[PDB]
């Protein structure tokens, strides 16, 4: 059980997908420079999952009011 | 690797 | 016919949703500081739509390989 | 306003 590689502003956020980096007080970076290091997960053998509270289609609450899976992010009031 | 990608 | 309010790094990107700011060489900011000014669209009477190439569920290609509508962003190789 | 929000 591990969250995926850290990313973004001072490694505060964490990876939810190859191109998704989200943080508690950060929000979500979808395909921005902050998400570049998230590609590295594709190389690690061990399976990871970030977030804690599940929502939507196999997603986890990535940031405030944001639910993300490994390829998308959506607004879910329950996050 | 991301769970559903592994 | 108008794109929604500008946002992000040097107002280079534009709004796709109340909390979504995307840019050509920027990527997508979902619920980050760069998307704060996107809330302002909710106040303007005139309807707007950013992007050009449609994709997914009523989305427009927001950035490289990214499709977004007013509430979500997903990876679509066709963008 | 966003198209589907107007």
């Amino acid at each position: 059980l591990r969250q995926c590689l850290p990313c973004g502003p001072g490694g505060k956020g964490r990876c939810f997908g190859p191109s998704i980096c989200c943080g508690d007080e950060l929000g979500c970076f979808v395909g921005t420079a902050e998400a570049l290091r998230c590609q590295e997960e594709n190389y690690l053998p061990s399976p990871c999952q970030s977030g804690q509270k599940p929502c939507g289609s196999g997603g986890r609450c990535a940031a405030a009011g944001i639910c993300c899976n490994d390829e998308s992010c959506v607004t879910e009031p329950e996050c | 690797c991301y769970f559903q990608n592994c």
